[PDB]
């Protein structure tokens, strides 16, 4: 599609339920059925995603007991006991007139995408002490960096049009930083 | 088979010894043919096999006239029955018997849709060399017997894995399998499946199974939807208090992509946490090399020293990752601020 | 004299002592009347998980061989003999040979968890029928041709090691590993069984049975016998030979029938329609997929091929998964300089680059016109033309659709 921009920009996610059928997302790819899906790239932009990727969650589970609680408090938006016990009550989530012990529950540290070119935290956005930078995260607002969301092409010298953007999970104190960037960051709860 | 088939071959060849030891009226006997009757044995089983070597054969006319009437019987019923008692005889139960409980050492059990490609991403996951070294074993329990690739796979991790044919379903397999001295119950659900309500009673039954069983086991277990988790809940030893697990791919799957469509990557940011992935590396500079040491990150949990536990949590948050060079993140706590 | 009974009786008493042994430690056990670590240490030695069990179970291969090999060598020898270790080099290796089985013997010992399943296993019987007797003989200074034939039952194992050290993976090959390993046991265990009882005269007739075979003229026999051909040229003339062939072909003929139709098989069924095709160069070519069959691909070649139409240098590369009928391959013999078929899938990538469509001039997509479901048959093309563009953008698809609003579809893809 196209508008007075194109649709190529435009972020979607899409369920899969073949992993073979992840070449066919996207064009700009060394397409194979060897590569196995967390390598190849779509998913690594995050745009695909399987539910085949979770058969490693039983081993997680079994080797701590705390895994699937802390997958649950982070992802459904933090389901306790007292609301699991509730839905199977009643079916179906109900409101109530709050209290400051009800207003407590705003406490999540909320997940968050923010960007680095502009912003209080894009007064460095060319060093290469990511280390410094999540200090500065932590001692400006206590925001806890993941990990950086940065281009396919923002690595390259020859300029491209790519706006595809993959993930990368704990960053070292030594890697560099582009300012077209997007970071993964959880500051503290609202 | 057995009686028919012996009986038949020992009256024709004691009929063929009487036969041919007395000699034929026309010959005025003299077709008496010296033969002993396990030399008559020995020809009719070369005669029915169908080998005939002529090594010793009926000479009389009488013996010959029994041999041509005989064959079109005996070669049908040979080649009719001796398949059919191969067959029956060693057609058994091999991967029977039970489970060996090895002292100092826990074992989990692991029932469920298991198939090749199923058990290999499980085994790869659990048998990993980033996760710590594990002296667990693995039973597996399957009421379909594996092909030869499954036993395959279970001769490359020979000493850490077996395999025990059964249903779930049965206490003595359960009992067999030693469940009750078992660690932790798994259960590996079907995904793929054409009635995602009828995969989803399966293993519905197979946790009531267990819990029937033995209820004060660990089960960790995979569900498809979200409602099936109150009817896993109806059980009264399947307590969320006690350890246990109920995943729910489907619900899980919906989390990921309501948290990525507000922090897109987030998804697979968590996925690759949990794939346990060695630092593989690529000589160039591609995105797929900086991506490579994002997915080399895990997920482990670790008791914080007595400076880290003492003091403020919150205070211990700053500097952390450096003097440890490793990311941190009584309850479900994160982002520790404000044992 | 003539000690031959020395290395049987020295056999079997390992055996059952063993087994008896075994039976008194488990009454020892009842009634109150680190070895899981040495255990599994033996255990990761038996499976080739270690670069030293990886080395030790290649040795068990290679030296079952050469234990098989030694006994051939010894089987054109008589079968009562007086021979020196040090003195002549017969012996010299079986020595070690059966040293390093011994310790192969124990290191599975070990890591057995059944003592009674272990010792009623092939591959512990064959140990305990043939690593005692080379030791009896060696400390007796003599020989005697026994049991030596039951060392082709070390055949047996080698599916079980290749499945260990990865080579065989995919079940076909493990199923004609299997089969191929097993016939050629049996075939060349029983038959030298057969020279050892027809070798040997017969006790009842005083040794007058002893006819004189060699062991290929065994094989010969056996094979003669398990094909139920029956030439008796050569038979059993002792009758514990004629005993042990009665019992042998109930099982040998059943399991001959059984395995040869499906070595025959397993061998040969390959990929006759694979391979690459190999882009003429200064002539294009296209690429035909789709909905193939022989009365499609010949009212589609009469249309091209025309004498009407312009001469074409341009060669046609069909690509189908299924491998063609008969008479599609006749017709394929037909138009042979211009036409090639390769078989596979268009959702392969692999199978796009070996077909060469980015070389290739145009691509095509016949669409199957009668089918039950015009939704469905409209899909699998969508499909197709998806994967040619995902594959190669750059290329000119002549398709052809079942309805009108599948054409936006088209439209979606990009290029
Ligand atoms: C001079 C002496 C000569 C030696 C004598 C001839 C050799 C012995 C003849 C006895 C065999 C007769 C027999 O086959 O049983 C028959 C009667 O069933 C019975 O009555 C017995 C059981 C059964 O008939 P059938 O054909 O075997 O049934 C086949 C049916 N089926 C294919 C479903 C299995
Ligand atoms: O032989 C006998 C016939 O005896 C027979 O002829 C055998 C009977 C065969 C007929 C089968 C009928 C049963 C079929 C349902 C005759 O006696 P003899 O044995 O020939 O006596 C001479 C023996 N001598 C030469 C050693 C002295
Ligand atoms: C069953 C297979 C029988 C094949 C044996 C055939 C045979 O030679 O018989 C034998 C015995 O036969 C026996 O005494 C052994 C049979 C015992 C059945 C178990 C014959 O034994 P014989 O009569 O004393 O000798 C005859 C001459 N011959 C050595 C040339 C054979
Ligand atoms: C080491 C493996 C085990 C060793 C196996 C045997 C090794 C060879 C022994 C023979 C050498 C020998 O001197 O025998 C002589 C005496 O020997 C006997 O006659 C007594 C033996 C009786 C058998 C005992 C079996 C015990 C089973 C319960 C033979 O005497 P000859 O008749 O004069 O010749
Ligand atoms: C694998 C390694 C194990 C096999 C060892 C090789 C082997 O035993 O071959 C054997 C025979 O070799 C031949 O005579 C030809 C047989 C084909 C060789 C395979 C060589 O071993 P050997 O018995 O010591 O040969 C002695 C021959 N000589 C007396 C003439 C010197
Ligand atoms: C590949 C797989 C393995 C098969 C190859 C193994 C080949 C078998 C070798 C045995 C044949 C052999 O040695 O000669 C034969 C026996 O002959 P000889 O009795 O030892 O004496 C011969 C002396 N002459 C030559 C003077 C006559
Ligand atoms: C004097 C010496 C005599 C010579 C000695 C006898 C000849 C050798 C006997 C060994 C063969 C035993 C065997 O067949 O394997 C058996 C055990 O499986 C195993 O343990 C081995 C694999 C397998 O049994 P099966 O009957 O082959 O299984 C058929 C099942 N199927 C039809 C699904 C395939
Ligand atoms: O023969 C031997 C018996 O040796 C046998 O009798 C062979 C053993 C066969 C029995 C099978 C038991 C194993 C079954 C599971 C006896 O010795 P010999 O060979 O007869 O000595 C004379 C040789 N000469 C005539 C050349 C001097
Ligand atoms: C397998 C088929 C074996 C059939 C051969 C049978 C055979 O004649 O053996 C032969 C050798 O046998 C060999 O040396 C060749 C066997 C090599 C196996 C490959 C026999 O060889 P021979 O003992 O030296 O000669 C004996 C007399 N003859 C010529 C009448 C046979
Ligand atoms: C038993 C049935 C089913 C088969 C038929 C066999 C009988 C009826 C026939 C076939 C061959 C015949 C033999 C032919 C040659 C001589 C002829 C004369 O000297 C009488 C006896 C004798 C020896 C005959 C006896 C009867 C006979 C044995
Ligand atoms: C399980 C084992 C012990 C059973 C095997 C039976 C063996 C050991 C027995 C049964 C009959 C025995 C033979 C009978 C007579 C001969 C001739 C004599 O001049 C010396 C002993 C000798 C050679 C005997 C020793 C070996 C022998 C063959
Ligand atoms: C006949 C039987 C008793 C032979 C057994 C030989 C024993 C005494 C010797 C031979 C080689 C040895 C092994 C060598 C090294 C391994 C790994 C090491 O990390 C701990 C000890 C362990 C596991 C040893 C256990 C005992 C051992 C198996
Ligand atoms: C091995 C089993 C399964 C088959 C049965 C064979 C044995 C038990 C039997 C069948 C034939 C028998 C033979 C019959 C004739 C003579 C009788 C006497 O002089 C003793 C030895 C001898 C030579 C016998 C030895 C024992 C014997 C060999
Ligand atoms: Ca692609
Ligand atoms: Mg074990
Ligand atoms: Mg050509």
């Amino acid at each position: 599609m196209q508008f007075d921009t194109t649709g190529v920009n435009i972020p979607i996610i899409t369920e899969l339920v073949n992993d073979t059928n992840v070449q066919f997302l996207d064009q700009d790819d060394d397409d194979d059925p060897d590569t196995e899906l967390y390598l190849t790239q779509p998913f690594a932009c995050g745009t695909a995603f399987a539910v085949s990727v979770l058969d490693s969650l039983m081993s997680a589970t079994y080797f701590n007991d705390n895994i699937l609680t802390l997958i649950r408090t982070l992802v459904t938006g933090g389901a306790t006991p007292e609301l699991e016990a509730l839905i199977a009550e009643e079916n179906a989530l109900r409101g109530g007139y709050s209290t400051p012990q009800t207003l407590a529950n705003r406490d999540r540290c909320r997940v968050a995408q923010l960007a680095l070119l502009d912003g209080p935290f894009a007064d460095l956005g060319d060093g290469g002490c990511y280390g410094d930078l999540f200090c500065k995260a932590l001692k400006t607002y206590n925001m806890l960096c993941f990990g950086i969301y940065r281009l396919r092409d923002a690595h390259l010298s020859t300029p491209s049009q790519c706006t595809k953007r993959y993930v990368i999970t704990n960053p070292p104190y030594e890697f560099e930083l582009v300012p077209t960037d997007l970071i993964f960051c959880l500051m503290q709860f609202d | 088979l057995l009686s028919i088939f012996i009986s038949t071959w020992l009256t024709a060849a004691g009929f063929i010894h009487l036969v041919e030891n007395s000699g034929d009226p026309w010959e005025n006997f003299q077709n008496n043919q010296a033969l002993t009757y396990w030399e008559c044995v020995y020809l009719l089983m070369v005669t029915m096999s169908t080998v005939g070597y002529g090594d010793v054969y009926a000479k009389t006319t009488l013996g010959r006239l029994f041999m041509v009437f005989f064959i079109l019987g005996g070669l049908a019923m040979f080649a009719s029955y001796v398949p059919e008692i191969i067959e029956l005889i060693g057609n058994r139960k091999k991967y029977g018997g039970s489970y060996s409980a090895v002292s100092g050492r826990k074992h989990i059990v692991v029932c469920g849709h298991i198939t090749l490609e199923s058990v290999s991403n499980f085994l790869k996951d659990f048998l990993h060399k980033d996760r710590d070294d594990v002296n667990v074993e693995i039973v597996f329990l399957h009421n379909i017997s594996p092909n030869l690739e499954l036993e395959a796979l279970f001769k490359r991790h020979f000493t850490q894995v077996e395999f025990y044919q059964g249903s779930v379903l049965n206490p003595h397999d359960l009992a067999r399998v030693k469940i009750e001295s078992a660690d932790a119950c798994l259960i590996l659900a079907n995904k793929y499946c054409a009635d995602p309500d009828a995969e989803d009673a399966s293993n519905i039954m197979r946790v009531i199974s267990i819990k029937n069983y033995h209820p004060k086991i660990r089960i960790i277990t995979q569900m498809l939807q979200y409602h099936n988790k109150a009817h896993l809940l109806n059980i009264p030893s399947w307590n969320w208090k006690e350890g246990d697990d109920a995943i729910c791919l489907a619900e899980l799957k919906l989390g990921f992509i309501a948290q990525s469509c507000l922090a897109q990557g987030l998804s697979t940011m968590l996925a690759n946490l949990f794939s346990m992935r060695s630092f593989i590396k690529i000589e160039e500079d591609t995105w797929q090399k900086y991506y490579l040491e994002g997915v080399s990150n895990e997920m482990y949990t670790e008791y914080l020293s007595s400076a880290f536990v003492g003091l403020s949590f919150p205070t211990v948050c700053e500097l952390c990752f450096v003097k440890l060079k490793l990311l941190m993140i009584s309850r479900i706590l994160i982002n520790p601020g404000n044992g | 004299q003539r000690m031959w009974w020395a290395f049987l009786a020295s056999s079997m008493v390992t055996f059952f002592g063993g087994l008896f042994i075994i039976l008194l430690w488990r009454t020892l056990k009842y009634l109150w009347t680190w070895m899981t670590s040495v255990k599994d240490w033996a255990g990761v030695m038996i499976s080739a998980q270690t670069l030293t069990g990886r080395v030790l179970v290649v040795l068990v291969f290679a030296l079952s061989i050469g234990a098989l090999v030694i006994y051939f060598i010894d089987s054109s020898n008589p079968i009562e003999s007086c021979q020196n270790f040090y003195k002549d080099f017969t012996l010299q290796i079986d020595m070690a040979f059966n040293v390093f089985f011994l310790l192969y013997f124990g290191l599975r010992f070990i890591a057995a968890n059944d003592k009674l399943w272990f010792w009623l296993e092939v591959n512990s019987v064959v140990d305990f029928f043939t690593v005692p007797p080379v030791f009896v003989s060696v400390y007796l200074n003599r020989s005697w041709l026994g049991l030596r034939f039951l060392r082709a039952l070390r055949l047996i194992q080698f599916s079980e090691i290749l499945q260990f050290l990865n080579i065989l993976k995919t079940s076909n090959s493990i199923k004609l590993v299997n089969l191929l390993s097993i016939f050629i046991s049996t075939w060349l265990t029983a038959a030298g069984f057969i020279h050892l009882v027809e070798n040997s005269g017969d006790p009842w007739e005083n040794f007058q049975n002893n006819q004189a075979l060699t062991y290929w003229e065994c094989v010969y026999l056996l094979m003669v016998t398990m094909s139920t051909v029956g030439y008796g040229d050569v038979y059993a003339k002792t009758t514990l030979g004629r005993l042990f062939m009665v019992f042998f072909i109930l099982g040998g003929l059943a399991m001959f029938a059984s395995y040869v139709p499906e070595i025959i098989e397993l061998i040969g069924n390959r990929k006759k329609y694979g391979g690459s095709y190999s882009a003429v160069s200064g002539r294009k070519h296209i690429v035909v997929c789709g909905h193939i069959t022989l009365e499609s691909v010949s009212n589609f070649l009469k249309d091209f091929l025309h004498k009407d139409r312009d001469d074409v240098n341009v060669e046609i590369v069909f690509l189908h998964n299924i491998s063609p009928n008969l008479e599609l391959e006749a017709l394929f013999k037909r138009h042979f300089t211009q036409v090639e078929f390769y078989q596979g899938s268009v959702l392969n990538p692999h199978d796009l680059a070996r077909v060469k469509i980015e070389s290739a001039d145009a691509c095509l997509i016949l669409a199957n016109k009668y089918c039950a479901d015009p939704d469905a048959e409209d899909a699998s093309n969508i499909m197709r033309v998806i994967s040619i563009k995902n594959y190669h953008p750059k290329i000119r698809i002549i398709t052809q659709m079942l309805q009108y609003h599948n054409k936006a579809h088209l439209l979606n893809i990009p290029s």
